[PDB]
């Protein structure tokens, strides 16, 4: 989700959550919070976030 | 003929014996005469065995055979009836005399309702015919006897939640375990069942005093002997219930006790404040009285006596007669001495004994309170002692006598003690009472605290036993959790029993915090029982444990005695410790202890003796030098004194022996007088301390006993019989046995000291370096001693690091809180219930391993004077007289004080095992054992008379092995890996001669030709034994230091090693080079993994590696990584048929586990008569087991690798222990081969020398510039053959190569990064790259050849470079060494640096211009948005290099990549878009927060599945942080480096693989049924179908770690750095 | 040099060696060997000199860097001190019958 | 060496209310410790921890579920902890701390 | 030192040579450890792992 890696086939956009397959809606938006200051976060999330 | 008439007899007591039968209960005919029904068929399979040797067997062979057939059938039969009967037994009374269980478990009372239906029928079928040939051929009687104690078993573990509530009735029961808790209650009726247990509930009631009709206790008694009858008797009949007469038996023991000191009491206060005592009188009433009475009634005369003084002395000026006391405690005194003096009954004696230690303590207590002027009873210098007061007027018996110190105040308890070792009352003993008492007067646990051997464990014991209480030790670890410290604290709480918890810091801190909270509740629950308010007659005291309301008995006190100064111990937190009073007990009084215990042990001169005994330790612990197995503290000093004390009566015994036989006049007053306390006091010391000192502290501490104890000498008894003994075994054993000075006088000497240890030490070490001749030694010993004394010995030998803990000593389940017994345990346990006459052998139970605190302090209440082994679930197992705990070390660097004072000590160095022995011993089986399985005897007498005189002292072999010491080897050097080496190549050389022989039935080898060829053939062995594995240099200097010191004929050549020669059948010496033909490679295996080009190297490892392995002796390569090891070892397999290799992968986590699925996987294991055999699936074939980093694994804080103990086991013992049931385990046609790097690489760790030993190491180093020129120049002129017109270019391209290679080797190394290994796998992947490369092609410039050759360069060297300027170097010298080489050529169309090749714009692999590359790439990437992935990527240069790479992997089998770069590089797209462009289907694991290593294991499952079974071309692409466990990497190693996973597929899943497998190879059109053909398919399928793609982030350290962590992923990945973007 | 009779004259510092305890027991042994008597009958004497390289007797043993924490030693007489370490500079330590 | 457990329960003893004081290292303490606090937030009972610095990954989701709570104005929660580096930063901050 | 049958008899000579062996070994050790280092420090030995 965060990569947006999408599968668009069949006129379809598809997320794929764990081993299933989702219809993404374009009006999707996640914000991901956290109250600790001094947390260290790995690069690959440091990649994928804002 | 006599023969015949063996089996004549056999056959005739088996058409008559018998079965025999005894009615029980009206319900059934059972079986006994056990012990003579299996010693009649142990003692017909010996005979039958050894008539087998016989040269008259044959005739009788097929009827001897078949009665041994039946034999061990019978052996089958019966050796499970009787456990059936056995539970069986107890089961039917607990299912008939317990109508409440019927209710309570219905299902289980049903299932055990048809198992006792189908046994009684069996019971009927065996009383109808109860012959031994009829029961035995009864229709399928084995099965059915296994499966009903199978279903016994199962209703025993049934049964759990019934014992608990049945432990609720009698809370002592809570310290006995379900097995026996189960034979206690189903053997209710059968009284005399139950003795064996009562030591458990008990602390001295060992066993019950029955009547004649054994319904009636009519008394008690202890292990000793001494008894005690009840005033009134406790019916049986009356109390049928188990529970309610063990509790009346309890009640009247202790109402018994009370009026027995009632009456004791009332006879000894004559002997007080008199001023005379007679002897006899005295002596009478010491015996009419126990011991524990004895002791208490002196004590109340003694308070008595001095209350009455301190009453009398109240006018301050008044005269004192607290002298009257300290007059009549001095003639008690007198008469006690006297008696001991003279020879007593031993309980006799030790009541004396305990009566001597209390009035020596109260002389000292009278006298000092007389040099105080102490006139007031109210003093407190009277009141801090010890004081007990008797009331005859109480009217209840139990509260008569009150023992009060200061103002702490108790009842005695009047637990049965039975007769126990007394301490010495010190003032630091008097001080731990006084603190304790104090700390139990405020409801507080009591905690002494310092080093070990103080006397914390003995002190709370001995404050315990005063009291008469039940004192119970635990030997405290990791495993008492809060719930089994919460049900030994509700047994403790119910019982009012004292708990003393040793080690209790080795408890993790959360547990230490919260046991806190358990402690603190009991500790209120005995604060309500002190308020006065509470009336007895009320609710009883209760506290919370473990959720339940437990009643709390007044009497019970928990105590922790702990060693703060051990680091790693847990810190115990505030809240706990508050809840205890802690007493420093760090420096015991050992003179006065000394003192006191010659004095009681009837020593006239114990004065002096302690004077000059303590003293003399110290000086043993400061003037001799300073060795890990040294202990000269108070545990040695006890053990000296009791040793003492033992002497002295065996030289009394013999002293009047001898004058029975000379005379008559035996005055034992006359012997006490003349008699040698000091030599008495030498021997003990000597036989105590002399086998633990190294060589040069002997006459050290000889010189000390001369300095301490003048005139004194010590003489050791000539044990002649043991030593004709010991000698008859060497002889059968094929050992030297020499005495005094002669060769092995040495080893005897030290077998007689380990006998002597053995008969004084329940607990001991023989400590020494590797082949010191210990095991031997010890073995020997247990051998000599079943001759000897006709008591069968049986040793059991464990490796505890080769296991876990768990599996060592037992776990209890989490949930169901189950105990699961360890090895030890089990061992043990099956010792002490003794179902097959256990109790009856000598048993030594011997731990061959490395010692750490963190196993062997498990055993610190076995090894010292409690003899117990504690378990988490309060079960407590006594260790048996007959039992011996021994430990086989090489060194204890990491065993603490504790463990090294608490076991004797037998040093073995170097020098005790000498070379000659060992040279004897090697000759000895070479002419008595014969390889074959006689002319292959005859050879090999032959040949130990030629090697006889270079086998001598200072001969060849020896001075060889001197000079190899002094030379640098690749691993440590020792002796007996270098012999075993040369020995297993001398027995080689014997097979030579006996193949020889075959080639020539018509003339076999002449003695002469024989001796030509021993000679120089052990010169080449000695050269291979000790140099193998050593650098080529080091070779040259052994071989030519051989040639200036032996006499044997050796080449003459000028300037060539010794080394370079092998020794022809014929005797001469023949130049290796011969056997390196220069051959000429066909064109389509070029460079292939299986093709090896012949060199000197390559022709010596062979014949080495064939050497090693025919004899199949385990051995290890060492060298740099693709330095060739795995390679030479394949290739000599490949001579070797019959011979099955298993490639197992090592990494930093690897566990035996790893071998244990191997074996699952490749072997099977079978019943015999002999024990579990573990043998290989496929039959007549020997498995190799190939371990290719097998000194990765992780080597924990104490030195040891548990793998590396394993394989040690395996291999010396022959096999190992099997842990669900604890079953010993023999391998059969199953040999070790090892490969490592140097252990000073980074993550290699040395090997064990213990290991080494078994071992032969061969070095193997990376070829030279000459052989890397003549194997990769027989490869490029092999490939070269496709374009004709190229044929010229062979040598300079080789050339180039190589050179190019080595100033890589030379410019990258591991300093620099972890993954800078070069070896020939790049020359080889290079030649392999540009084979690939020109096979489609019909013709070729040279120009396009050099382009080729560049590019596979950039390919193989700069694709894993990290930085700029190394990629700049590599990329600058490519240039450089191609125009070095090539001259003439255009640099521009083979050095435009934009290398690139591809198969993308055409069919082949061809160089591919940038631009149409990348107008490809967008249009390819263009179907790929809108077909898998809709991601725009920007395309630059380092994208198309990357995906052209990223391709080259995946057209490869075994293609996998190690990706390393920054986070969102798109490295994880590129490999999807590059597979998506092969067609290969991506899979990647959907890590989630709750994935699991179960989850990974089913998705690698999947996985292998879609790859192995349905052809399916699969890019496995996973990251770093995909890796949660290091469970994942270690299976992820095995899959990279094998394309299998030997324990993935288990169960049910096998089974659906395999039909997968079946009908996925049926589509191949292939021809396969069997099981391992099609798991070979299924690998080869994985491997060639399925690409691993690791991705992370460049870390040093995090790769650092990687290499070691999963070694596969640097060597069978190809590594791409892409890093962050430029 | 001299043999074995020479390691009883050289002055010894106790904190170079590495177990000085055995030292002490060592000396200790030593007069009691010569007196033939026992090492519990021996007390230990101590003699603080000015100056290092005095006369020493057959039962008497000169040690070097002993610092005394806390005092000052004149004439083997303590008394006390402001100060924090003060060097001894020889002490003589003599092996003598215990007179109790 | 120092410990406020027993500063908490004279508090508690002074102020007349009642207070459960559980241990934390066993995963049964962490279960009573959870209910515990359940029932403490909706009756102003106090619940006190001892030892929390042993558990720090327990002691983070204890500072979740603290966060997201509006217990009675009468409930207090202690937790006594040794000055340990592991407890998490989180839970200082969202408590106030006290040095013994 | 040089053992000596009326040396051993030395309580002095025994707890020297205590001294002097354990010194000796620790010497060598040392000495042996250091001349590795600078070996190492001059490029002319390669670095194991101790
Ligand atoms: N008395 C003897 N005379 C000759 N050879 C002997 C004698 N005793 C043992 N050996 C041989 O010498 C070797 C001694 O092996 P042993 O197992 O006794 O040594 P160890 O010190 O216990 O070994 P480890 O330290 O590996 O446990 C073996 O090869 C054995 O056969
Ligand atoms: N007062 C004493 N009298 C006699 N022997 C004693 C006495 N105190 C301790 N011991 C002995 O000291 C040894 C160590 O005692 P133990 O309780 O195991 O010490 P610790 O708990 O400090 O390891 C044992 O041999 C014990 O019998
Ligand atoms: N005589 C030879 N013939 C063929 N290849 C050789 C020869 N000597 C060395 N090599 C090469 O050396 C490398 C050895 O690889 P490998 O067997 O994995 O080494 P190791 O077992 O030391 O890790 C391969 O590239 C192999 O082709
Ligand atoms: N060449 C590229 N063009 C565009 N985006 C890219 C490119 N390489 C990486 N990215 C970015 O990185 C994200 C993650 O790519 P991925 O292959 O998972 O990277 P990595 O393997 O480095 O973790 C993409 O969704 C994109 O935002
Ligand atoms: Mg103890
Ligand atoms: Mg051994």
């Amino acid at each position: 989700v965060l990569n947006r890696e999408v599968r668009r086939t069949g006129g379809r956009v598809l997320i794929t959550l764990g081993d299933q397959d989702i219809d993404l809606s374009p009006s999707f938006v996640i914000f991901l919070s956290t109250r600790d200051p001094t947390v260290e976060f790995p690069p690959d999330l440091c990649s994928r976030v804002t | 003929m006599a023969l015949e008439e063996f089996l004549k007899q056999i056959r005739e007591v088996w058409n008559t014996y018998e079965l025999d039968l005894v009615n029980y209960q009206n319900k059934c005919r059972l079986i006994r005469g056990w012990d003579d029904l299996f010693n009649k068929v142990k003692e017909h399979i010996n005979s039958v065995s050894a008539m087998k040797l016989s040269p008259y067997y044959k005739v009788f062979e097929e009827d001897a055979l078949s009665w041994e057939d039946k034999l061990n059938r019978i052996m089958a039969l019966f050796d499970v009836w009787i456990d059936v009967q056995r539970r069986w037994v107890y089961l039917e009374g607990i299912f008939t005399g317990s109508a409440d269980i019927k209710h309570l478990l219905p299902v289980e009372t049903q299932r055990f309702q048809s198992i006792s239906t189908e046994f009684l029928a069996l019971m009927k079928k065996v009383s109808k015919s109860p012959l031994v040939m009829d029961v035995l051929n009864i229709q399928g009687v084995q099965r059915s006897l296994e499966r009903l104690a199978d279903l016994l078993g199962k209703i025993q573990k049934a049964l759990g939640e019934y014992l608990e509530r049945e432990r609720s009735s009698f809370p002592r029961f809570y310290f006995v375990g379900d097995e026996d808790l189960l034979e206690i209650i189903g053997n209710s009726k059968n009284v005399a069942k139950l003795q064996k247990h009562f030591k458990k509930m008990f602390a001295g009631v060992s066993s019950i005093i029955l009547n004649e009709d054994n319904s009636v206790v009519l008394g008690i008694s202890s292990r000793e002997g001494e008894e005690v009858m009840f005033k009134t008797p406790v019916s049986i009949t009356e109390h049928p219930k188990i529970n309610e007469w063990l509790t009346l038996v309890e009640k009247e023991m202790r109402v018994t006790l009370a009026k027995l000191l009632a009456e004791s009491v009332t006879e000894v206060e004559i002997f007080g404040k008199a001023t005379s005592i007679d002897p006899n009188t005295y002596i009478t009433w010491i015996d009419k009285y126990q011991a524990q009475l004895v002791v208490l009634s002196a004590q109340i005369a003694w308070s008595e006596n001095v209350e009455t003084a301190l009453s009398s002395m109240g006018g301050g000026g008044d005269a004192a007669p607290l002298h009257s006391v300290l007059s009549n405690v001095e003639v008690t005194l007198n008469v006690l001495a006297d008696s001991v003096l003279m020879e007593q009954p031993p309980l006799r004696r030790r009541k004396l004994e305990h009566l001597i230690t209390e009035l020596v303590h109260q002389r000292d207590v009278t006298r000092s309170l007389i040099k105080s002027k102490i006139d007031n009873a109210k003093s407190f210098e009277w009141l801090s002692q010890m004081r007990f007061y008797f009331d005859p007027k109480q009217t209840d018996v139990l509260q008569q006598l009150s023992i009060q110190m200061a103002n702490a105040k108790f009842n005695y308890g009047f637990e049965y003690l039975g007769v126990q070792d007394k301490l010495v009352q010190t003032p630091l003993t008097d001080r731990c009472y006084l603190t304790m008492t104090q700390a139990l007067e405020a409801r507080l646990g009591g905690s002494p605290f310092g080093p070990a051997g103080t006397g914390k464990t003995e002190s709370v014991k001995a404050l315990g036993h005063q009291l008469g209480r039940f004192v119970l030790v635990f030997n405290c670890d990791e495993t008492f959790d809060f719930q089994a410290m919460g049900r030994i604290f509700v047994g403790l709480c119910q019982v009012g029993a004292w708990g003393c918890f040793d080690e209790f810091n080795r408890l993790e801190e959360r547990m230490l915090s919260a046991v806190s909270q358990q402690v603190q509740c009991i500790q209120e629950a005995l604060r309500e029982h002190s308020n006065p308010n509470y009336d007895k007659t009320s609710a009883p005291i209760t506290c919370e444990l473990l959720n339940k309301q437990v009643k709390v008995s007044p009497d019970m006190a928990i105590f922790i005695t702990m060693n703060p100064g051990y680091a790693g111990r847990s810190n115990l937190p505030d809240n706990l410790k508050k809840l205890f009073r802690s007493l420093a007990m760090t420096k015991p009084d050992r003179q006065l202890i000394a003192q006191v215990m010659l004095y009681s042990q009837g020593f006239r001169t114990a004065e002096v003796l302690a004077n000059k005994i303590v003293p003399f330790f110290k000086l043993c612990d400061e003037q001799l030098s300073s060795q890990s197995h040294y202990d000269f503290g108070l545990r040695a000093l006890k053990s000296v004194l009791v040793s003492a004390g033992n002497v002295k009566r065996e030289r009394i015994q013999k002293i009047k022996r001898e004058k029975e036989e000379r005379g008559e006049a035996v005055d034992e007053g006359e012997i006490a007088e003349n008699l040698p306390e000091q030599e008495i006091l030498i021997q003990s010391v000597c036989e105590t301390m002399v086998p633990k000192l190294v060589a040069e502290d002997i006459p050290l501490l000889f010189s000390l006993l001369s300095d301490v104890f003048p005139g004194v000498q010590y003489h050791r008894g000539e044990m002649t019989a043991l030593r004709e003994e010991l000698k008859k075994v060497c002889q059968e054993m094929y050992l030297t046995y020499g005495d005094g000075e002669e060769v092995g006088g040495m080893w005897v000497e030290k077998v007689l000291q380990l006998y002597q240890i053995t008969q004084i030490n329940h607990g001991l070490m023989m400590v020494g370096p590797s082949g010191s001749g210990k095991s031997m030694a010890w073995r020997v010993l247990l051998k000599a001693l079943e001759r000897l004394e006709g008591v069968e010995g049986v040793a059991h030998i464990i490796d505890p690091k080769a296991i876990s803990k768990d599996h060592l000593y037992g776990t209890l389940d989490p949930n169901t809180r189950e105990w699961t017994d360890g090895l030890f345990t089990h061992v043990l346990r099956k010792i002490i219930d003794s179902v097959r006459g256990e109790l009856q052998k000598r048993q030594w139970i011997v731990f061959d391993g490395d010692v750490d605190p963190e196993w062997v302090e498990n055993l610190n209440s076995v090894l010292d004077d409690n003899k117990l082994l504690t378990l988490p679930n309060g079960e407590r197992l006594s260790l048996p007289p007959n039992v011996r705990i021994m430990f086989e070390v090489q060194d204890l660097k990491y065993a603490t004080l504790a463990t090294v004072s608490r076991c004797g000590m037998v040093w073995f160095s170097e020098d005790v095992l000498s070379t000659d022995m060992i040279f004897n011993n090697f000759l000895a089986r070479l002419r008595s054992i014969p390889l074959d399985e006689s002319p292959m005897l005859q050879i090999q007498r032959d040949a130990a008379t030629i090697m006889q005189p270079y086998f001598t002292s200072n001969g060849l072999v020896t001075k060889a092995l001197e000079h190899a010491f002094q030379l640098e080897h690749i691993m440590d050097l020792t002796r007996l890996r270098c012999l075993g080496s040369l020995f297993s190549m001398l027995h080689q050389a014997c097979r030579n001669v006996a193949q020889y022989n075959a080639n020539h039935p018509d003339f076999p080898m002449q003695i002469e030709q024989l001796e030509r060829y021993i000679q120089r053939y052990l010169v080449y062995a000695i050269l291979w034994s000790l140099s193998g594995d050593s650098r080529l240099k080091m070779r040259a200097e052994l071989g030519e230091y051989i040639r200036r010191i032996t006499t044997v004929p050796l080449p003459t050549a000028p300037n060539i090693p010794i080394i370079d020669y092998e020794v022809s059948i014929s005797g001469e010496w023949s130049p290796w080079q011969a056997k390196v033909p220069q051959i000429e490679v066909e064109t389509h295996k070029v460079a292939a993994p299986d093709v090896v080009v012949p060199t000197l190297d390559t022709v010596r490892h062979e014949a080495l590696l064939y050497t090693w392995l025919a004899e199949h002796k385990p051995l290890v390569l060492c060298g740099p990584p693709g330095s060739g090891k795995t390679m030479t070892l394949f290739s000599a397999l490949r001579a070797l048929p019959d011979m099955e290799v298993v490639g197992l992968n090592f990494s930093s986590a690897t566990t035996p586990e790893l071998l244990l699925k191997t074996f699952d996987h490749y072997c099977e294991y079978r019943r015999t008569p002999n024990g579990v055999v573990l043998a290989p699936v496929q039959l007549g074939k020997w498995l190799v087991l190939f371990c290719d980093e097998i000194n990765l694994p992780d080597m924990d804080k104490y030195g040891t690798q548990r793998v590396i103990s394993f394989i040690r086991q395996m291999v010396e013992h022959g096999g190992f222990y099997r842990t669900s049931d604890q079953t010993w385990v023999k391998l059969e046609r199953i040999q070790f081969v090892g490969a490592c790097n140097p252990p000073t690489d980074p993550g290699r760790k040395p090997l064990s020398h213990r290991f080494l030993r078994h071992v032969p190491v061969v070095y193997v180093d990376y070829p030279g510039p000459a052989s890397l020129t003549q194997i990769y120049g027989t490869f490029n002129r092999a490939m070269l053959r496709l374009i004709p017109s190229l044929r010229t270019y062979a040598e300079p391209l080789t050339a180039a190569m190589v050179e190019f290679y080595t100033m890589s080797q030379e410019r990258f190394t591991q300093d620099t990064q972890p993954h800078y290994i070069y070896s020939p796998r790049e020359m080889t992947r290079w030649v392999r790259g540009i084979f690939e490369a020109l096979r489609p092609l019909e013709t070729l410039p040279v120009e396009g050849l050099i382009r080729i050759w560049a590019h596979e360069a950039l390919r193989l060297f700069q694709d894993r470079l990290v930085e700029d300027e190394e990629r700049r170097w590599t990329d600058e010298n490519i240039d450089t060494v191609a125009l070095k080489h090539f001259p003439n050529i255009d640099r521009e169309k083979a050095m435009s640096r934009p290398i690139l090749y591809s198969n993308w714009l055409s069919k082949d692999y061809i160089p591919v211009d940038q631009e149409e590359l990348r107008d490809y790439v967008k249009a390819r990437l263009k179907v790929f948005y809108e077909e898998e992935l809709d991601v725009p990527l920007v395309l630059f240069n380092e994208v198309l290099d990357h995906v052209l790479r990223i391709d080259r992997i995946f057209r490869q089998p075994q293609g996998h990549l190690l990706l390393i770069g920054v986070s969102g590089a798109g490295k994880t797209t590129l490999s999807r878009f590059v597979a998506w462009m092969n067609g290969l289907s991506v899979y990647q694991i959907k890590v989630h927060r709750k994935y699991t290593g179960e989850d990974f294991d089913e998705d690698l499952r999947t996985v292998l599945r879609r790859s192995g079974c349905k052809n399916e071309k699969i890019a496995f692409i996973m990251d770093e942080s995909n890796v949660l466990d290091s469970g994942f990497l270690e299976r992820m190693n095995t899959l990279l480096a094998n394309g299998e996973v030997p324990g993935l597929f288990e169960g049910d899943e096998y089974a659906t693989l395999m039909t997968q497998c079946k009908e996925g190879a049926q589509k191949e059109g292939l021809m396969l049924d069997s099981h391992e053909e099609l798991y070979k398919w299924f690998t080869s399928q994985v491997i060639r179908n399925l690409h691993v793609v690791f991705t992370m982030n460049p870390s040093s350290e995090g790769l650092k770690d990687r290499a070691a962590t999963s070694p596969a992923l640097f060597n069978r990945c190809v590594l791409n750095w892409f890093g962050d973007w430029s | 040099s001299g043999g074995a009779k020479e390691l009883k004259n050289i002055h010894v510092c106790l904190g170079g060696l590495f177990v000085p305890e055995a030292y002490i027991t060592a000396t200790r042994q030593y007069v009691a060997q010569a007196n033939s008597w026992s090492l519990e009958e021996l007390c230990l004497e101590v003699n603080v000199t000015t100056s290092q390289g005095a006369t020493l007797d057959a039962c008497s043993f000169g040690v070097t860097g002993l610092k005394l924490q806390g005092a000052t030693c004149n004439n083997n007489k303590l008394s006390l001190s402001n100060a924090i370490s003060t060097a001894l500079p020889l002490t003589q330590l003599r092996w003598v019958k215990q007179t109790n | 060496g120092y410990d406020a457990s027993g500063h908490v329960e004279d508090l508690a003893a002074e102020q007349n209310t009642q207070i459960t004081s559980i241990a934390i290292g066993s995963a049964e303490g962490f279960n009573q410790a959870d209910k515990a606090i359940n029932t403490a937030v909706k009756s102003g009972r106090w619940v006190m921890l001892k030892n929390v610095h042993l558990a720090p990954g327990w002691l983070m989701q204890l500072e979740k579920k603290l966060h997201s709570l509006q217990p009675h104005a009468c409930f207090r929660l202690f937790l006594t902890m040794e000055i340990n580096p592991k407890v998490p930063v989180n839970l200082l901050r969202a408590g106030r701390i006290f040095v013994f | 030192l040089k053992r000596t049958v009326e040396n051993i008899k030395d309580p002095l000579f025994r707890f020297f040579e205590r001294e002097v062996k354990m010194g000796a070994k620790l010497l060598q050790d040392v000495r042996q450890d250091l001349a590795d280092v600078v070996q190492v420090c001059e490029g002319k030995k390669k670095q194991t792992n101790y």
